[PDB]
């Protein structure tokens, strides 16, 4: 009888974090070159962590 | 304008300075104030309507 509002059935089983920890573990594999070497090792350090 | 301080501090993590010789190390960061920022504005505009 109450109209609630219900999440989608990936969050509720925990299968959209692998969906994420697939993309933003291909984005540290990507070499990129326009940047320097000191901000390629600050952002992939810091998506390791997580 | 933007402040001064919280300006050279996002500056020194992509030339990645050493601690408290952010002036002397690299001459990179000399002369940048607001009095500064405000004086060229005007002699940019005033150079060419005269």
């Amino acid at each position: 009888g109450v109209l609630n509002q219900v999440l989608n059935d990936n969050i509720r089983n925990g299968h959209v974090v692998n969906q994420l920890m697939e993309a933003l573990m291909q984005l540290s594999r990507q070499q990129f070159p326009t940047m320097p070497v000191d901000y390629k090792r600050s952002i992939q350090r810091g998506i390791l962590l997580l | 304008l933007v402040s001064t301080e919280a300006q050279i501090q996002k500056m020194s993590q992509d030339l990645q300075l050493e601690a408290l010789t952010i002036q002397s190390e690299t001459q990179f960061l000399t002369g940048i104030n607001s009095q500064a920022a405000n004086d060229c504005f005007k002699t940019l505009i005033a150079a060419m309507l005269s």
